[PDB]
């Protein structure tokens, strides 16, 4: 009983950490690798 | 798979299973004549001593001279401190 | 076991060799006429033929431990049945793990199909690669 | 057979030893050394009979 228990908890902790992981990097936002098209875009509105 | 008869263990748990057996070596003393004290001491773990220097002892034998053993010739006297 | 008694009456023999070797030089009596170096050469004779009967039965290999429990003058019969309790309750250490981590393995398994559905049909192959084929 | 072998030799050996003292030794003190070699002997067989 506790066995099952502990283990079966365990097991669900990585689902929920896999859904928090996926999501989170689906969630990132300005998607790119380089800084010069941001360095562009962060000169714009430092102008304004 | 049980191992104990896939082995041919089985035979040895009819035999050794739960029983009356001595913690001691009583089983085989009682056989022997005389009054013998089970020597279980440090000092009596020679023959596993004696395992570890083969050498001691060479090959076949020892130099033997069955005359020399004449000391063997003993008269007829008494003996204190021996009980029998 | 036919060669296992013919060692064990040498054995036994030499024991009464011994006894009548002590009795006879401890109750020594005038009375007495060649029977105690006669003893004697029973005990010595009788110790070579234990070296030509140990060579038959040499496949015999006797554990470190047991002798051990011989020297001390221990129960080396009560050893088998501790073995029988170590074979038979470790038995159950490792396939008590194995079902605890089988389990594990089949029930984890179950939940990843449970979350991924475009990658379903690699789960299933973990499971198979997870047995011994 | 080789924990026979050893037992078998040293109780010779040990023998050999003893015969050179108990010649040189007291009338008295003669017969103790033979009744504790074999008590002892006899004690060291009775294992490989076990």
């Amino acid at each position: 009983n506790p066995t099952e228990e502990y283990a079966q908890l365990f097991a669900a902790l990585i689902a929920r950490t896999a859904k928090d992981i996926d999501v989170l990097i689906d969630s990132l936002p300005s998607e790119e690798s380089t800084a010069a098209l941001q360095a562009a875009s962060l000169y714009k509105l430092e102008e304004e | 798979t049980n191992l104990i008869t896939h082995y041919n263990l089985e035979q040895a748990y009819n035999k050794f299973c739960g029983k009356k057996v001595k913690e001691k070596l009583s089983n085989f003393l009682p056989d022997l004549p005389g009054m013998i004290d089970l020597p279980g001491s440090h000092d009596n773990s020679s023959l596993r001593s004696l395992i570890e220097k083969p050498p001691i002892l060479s090959s076949s034998f020892n130099p033997i001279t069955g005359t020399m053993l004449a000391g063997f010739r003993l008269h007829t006297g008494p003996l204190p401190e021996q009980c029998r | 076991a036919e060669k296992f008694d013919h060692l064990e009456e040498h054995l036994e023999k030499f024991v009464e060799n011994i006894r009548q070797l002590g009795i006879i030089v401890s109750d020594f009596q005038p009375s007495s006429q060649a029977g105690l170096n006669q003893k004697l050469n029973f005990i010595v004779t009788g110790l070579q033929d234990i070296d030509k009967c140990r060579q038959q039965l040499h496949d015999i290999t006797v554990p470190l431990e047991v002798f051990e429990y011989i020297d001390q003058g221990r129960n080396p019969q009560l050893y088998t049945k501790e073995c029988l309790e170590r074979a038979l309750a470790k038995n159950e250490q490792v396939k008590g793990k194995i079902d605890t981590m089988k389990k594990f393995k089949s029930l984890l398994i179950q939940e990843l199909s449970k979350v991924f559905p475009e990658d379903m049909a690699k789960y299933r192959s973990i499971r198979g690669e997870d047995h011994p084929p | 057979s080789t924990l026979i072998e050893f037992l078998l030799h040293r109780a010779y050996s040990e023998l050999m030893v003893l015969t050179d003292l108990l010649p040189r030794k007291s009338d008295v003190e003669r017969k103790i050394e033979i009744v504790q070699f074999a008590s002892r002997t006899r004690q060291l067989f009775v294992r490989l009979l076990a």
